[PDB]
RNA sequence: CAACGGGGCCUUUCC
């Protein structure tokens, strides 16, 4: 060392850094297009969500909120924004 | 350094570190010179052409001589890919 | 808590020199840092050094020559007089005919000896040689 | 400043892929050293071959420049780089130490002892830890075989290479050999395998 | 129509944009929605390097939202009329001058009547369709700063070849550095 | 950090860079708002506001969105709470720990949490009543914070 | 002709 880019670091050693330790801090979290078993809705759902979130029109549970990450109930195609 | 009249009055300037710039005192027996030899059509390592590189004993200590080596050997050529900026 | 922002950056570009690392990175970043360091890169002890602009107060990362032997800031800022800024260089400074102190005053961020050739004084901020 | 003829050939390559230099040390890697390439699963690492033929290349250029080959040491305590150092300083002129060290080789200006070397070439810094320190206390630059594990202090040019392949240490023996002396100008042209084939290197117990 | 659109004294400078800005309102019924209420202001060139001009279409910024809304579809129609030209949006923003120890006092000079804030804002408007994914300040050894502006792949493809005058204008503007890149 | 303990957790929120809304979100700005104040007239807290906001919907940040922070959309409709959330739960906190020492009287870890949070609503209200969100004479008492949580 | 300091004008701004 005693020479290095901290200005452009390499995207591994972002990735791999805590999300406030980065050269310009960021979010790591995501949205999801969850496809309900009913219609007329594309739900969005945060990923690491902490509400149970419900259909719009309907009464199945989307996801179940987890320390990290939310579930996604077993049953759910989802989309990534 | 000088005096007035414009004559260098310091004896013994002395020589600096390639890596740091620091000084290399007179008693920094850690300290090292490297020269590498010249090389034109086809080798033949031509006597008394050399690259002259000056590292000091704090970076050798610290034994950041091999990679400020080919940080400075890749600077002035001698060497394609070994150093990369980013880390 | 973080109490001289001026103060966290010096002590890590002294260290960073003393370690003989070319970069530094700094947070977070203030005006007077800024101003500090050009005093610095325009006096030649430090090389360029680079804003980064997050939407938080930001960061700085400078390129070091090697030529710093040490910078560092004088808290609090004690007010100085014409007659006292002698004074100060003579008790901060190695020698006379280099090595700078840096004060704020009314006519901006200066080292001594503009200060003595503006003819203007304020609050010392720090030093550098 | 190098041709194409000094760059890596498919032959040497493909030798040290035998040799198996590029298996690293295991998930204990000094953090001195970006010579690991991506990390091979069980654990060991990939050390990049052309970044050690590139280092091989600088040392022995550097080895060719010291004027005298008397005043190039090849030091080895480890039984598979004595024979190594032994036939290194057999070819070249260099000054070989193979065993015991001797401390005060350096330093103790006094008969049996006291050689007063421009370059010394080591093995194995951690079983050379010695002639490293002593060579610290003289001013004398230090090209070193390194693992990704080995130490790096007082170590000038690191060849990254295995230490615990016997193979590996004798082949990174007889590159260098021959590549100093094709900067020497012993071999005309670097287009010949210099025939003298590499088991003159390898260590045999039995 | 330009009678319709004035909003300001009428030059020979802006009559010519101000009366083709009607013959594509007038052949496109089906734009008469978004681009109908919104009205400009005096618009000027500023030259760029490599011999074109750039028009830096002035409004008075109450309805923004309108031209950023249509501005990605009229933006090739104007370079169509008339090209050799780099035709931008910008905002007119107050810039309000910070108060000295013995000025008068006015109410609280808003934070977005400041000149930092306001000259950030330009940038944007000026680069409105690609969103800045950073911002860095370089200062040289020299003592000069130069503005490094960061910029997202995904919709700049309609800025990538009027970078050199997006800069050129930008200084004319502000007297201020300013450099353009796509970190890939 | 951890202003009655010695924990040095850094864990929080990281915000993007970006001050506009995502591009994928098509969503109103008086939509948004209209869904903030059903949610207070439910009689929501903004913190959770924003939570099921950004769980359920795809509002990444009211503030980024409406241009608004949620409490203070909450003040402009007039739906603004008697007294700051964090100090309503700051004492509803210290209503449950008396009350809880109350019963069996040996709790002395209880007392000394007790301390602590009566310690952090006292410095809480101090910098309110500064910035004038309680009234001058504003006093929490632990007679009464039970009427006043309830 | 070089360096150092002082003052004023526009640049969205006033002394
Ligand atoms: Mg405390
Ligand atoms: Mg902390």
């Amino acid at each position: 060392v005693l020479v290095q880019d901290l200005l452009h670091p390499t995207a591994a050693s972002e990735a791999r850094k805590h999300k406030l330790k980065t050269l310009v801090q960021g979010p790591r979290s995501y949205f999801l297009d969850v496809k309900c078993p009913g219609c007329l809705n594309i739900t969005t759902v945060f990923s690491h969500a902490q509400t149970a979130v419900t259909c719009e029109s309907c009464s199945t549970i989307l996801c179940t909120p987890t320390g990290g990450k939310a579930k996604l109930s077993e049953g759910t195609s989802f989309r990534r924004k | 350094m000088e005096n007035d009249k414009g004559q260098l009055v310091e004896l013994y300037v002395p020589r600096k570190c390639s890596a740091t710039n620091r000084i290399i005192k007179a008693d920094d027996h850690a300290s090292v010179q490297i020269n590498v030899a010249k090389v034109d059509e086809e080798g033949r390592a031509i006597p008394g052409e050399y690259v002259t590189y000056a590292l000091s004993g704090y970076v050798r200590s610290r034994g950041e001589s091999d990679d400020s080596l080919n940080r400075l050997a890749q600077n002035d050529g001698l060497l394609k890919n070994v150093w990369s900026y980013s880390r | 808590t973080r109490s001289s922002v001026l103060a966290d950056a010096l002590n890590a570009i002294n260290n960073a020199e003393k370690t003989g690392k070319r970069q530094v990175l700094i947070r977070p970043s203030s005006k007077v840092i800024i101003k500090f360091l050009q005093v610095m890169q325009k006096h030649g002890y430090i090389g360029e050094f680079e804003y980064i602009d997050d939407h938080r107060s930001g960061k700085i990362v400078v390129q070091l020559n090697g030529r710093l032997n040490k910078c560092g800031v004088i808290s609090p800022r004690f007010n100085v007089k014409i007659g006292d800024i002698e004074k100060w260089t003579a008790n901060l400074l190695p020698a006379r005919q280099f090595g700078y102190v840096i004060l704020t005053t009314s006519a901006g961020i200066m080292d001594h000896e503009e200060a003595r050739r503006k003819h203007v004084s304020g609050k010392i901020l720090g030093f550098v040689y | 400043s190098l041709p194409a003829t000094f760059d890596l050939t498919p032959e040497d390559a493909q030798l040290l892929l035998a040799a198996n230099t590029h298996l690293g040390a295991r998930n204990v890697q000094v953090h001195q050293e970006p010579y690991v390439f991506n990390a091979r699963p069980d654990g060991v690492h990939v050390i990049n071959v052309g970044k050690t033929w590139e280092k091989l290349v600088l040392a022995a250029r550097i080895i060719a420049a010291i004027p005298n080959p008397e005043d190039v040491v090849a030091i080895s305590s480890r039984t598979f780089g004595q024979r190594a150092v032994l036939k290194f300083a057999a070819h070249t002129g260099a000054t070989p130490i193979a065993g015991r060290f001797t401390p005060g080789s350096f330093t103790n200006y006094i008969t049996r002892s006291f050689k007063e070397p421009r370059l010394v070439i080591v093995t194995d810094p951690r079983s050379d830890a010695q002639a490293i320190k002593e060579a610290s206390y003289v001013n004398i630059p230090v090209i070193a075989l390194t693992d990704l594990d080995s130490p790096s202090e007082f170590v000038d040019v690191a060849i990254p290479c295995n230490n615990r392949g016997k193979h590996s240490i004798g082949l990174i023996w007889y590159l260098l050999a021959r590549e100093v002396l094709r900067l020497r100008g012993a071999l005309v042209d670097r287009t010949q395998p210099w025939s003298i084939m590499p088991d003159l290197y390898f260590y045999r117990d039995p | 129509p330009q009678a319709k659109i004035l909003s300001q004294a009428p030059t020979e400078l802006e009559l010519q944009v101000a009366q083709a800005f009607v013959e594509l309102e007038n052949s496109s019924p089906e734009l008469k929605a978004e681009l109908r209420p919104l009205q400009f202001k005096s618009i000027r060139e500023i030259d760029v390097a490599g011999g074109k001009k750039a028009l830096a279409i002035f409004v008075p910024v109450p309805s923004l939202a309108g031209f950023h809304k249509v501005q990605t579809k009229l933006t090739r129609e104007l370079e169509k009329k008339f090209q050799d030209r780099h035709v931008i949006f910008l905002a007119e923003r107050r810039i309000l001058p910070k108060p000295s120890r013995t000025s008068r006092q006015v109410q609280k000079r808003p934070r977005s009547r400041t000149l930092t804030a306001v000259h950030d804002k330009i940038l944007e408007d000026l680069v409105f369709p690609t969103e800045i994914v950073g911002k860095r300040v370089r200062y040289l050894v020299g003592g000069n700063k130069i503005q490094k502006v960061l910029l997202d792949s995904k919709d700049v493809q309609q800025i990538d070849y009027k970078l050199e005058s997006f800069q050129a204008v930008y200084n004319k503007l502000t007297g201020k550095q300013i450099v353009f890149e796509i970190p890939s | 950090g951890r202003m009655h303990s010695a924990g040095k957790g850094i864990s929080s929120s990281a915000i993007p860079y970006s001050r506009n809304a995502p591009a994928w979100f098509k969503l109103s700005s008086e939509s948004v708002i209209e869904q903030i104040v059903k949610y207070a007239r439910k009689g929501l807290t903004p913190s959770q506001i924003g939570v099921l906001l950004r769980d359920a919907h795809g509002v990444t940040q009211a503030r980024v969105i409406t241009g608004n922070k949620i409490m203070r959309i909450l003040k402009s409709n007039g739906l603004a709470p008697e007294i700051p959330e964090d100090l309503y739960y700051l004492i509803k906190k210290a209503v449950s720990v008396r009350k809880h020492l109350e019963r069996n009287r040996k709790d002395k870890d209880a007392k000394f949490r007790l301390i602590l949070i009566e310690s952090r609503i006292h410095r809480l209200a101090r910098y309110y009543r500064t910035v004038a969100v309680l009234p001058p004479n504003w006093k929490y008492e632990s007679a009464t914070a039970s009427a006043l949580v309830n």
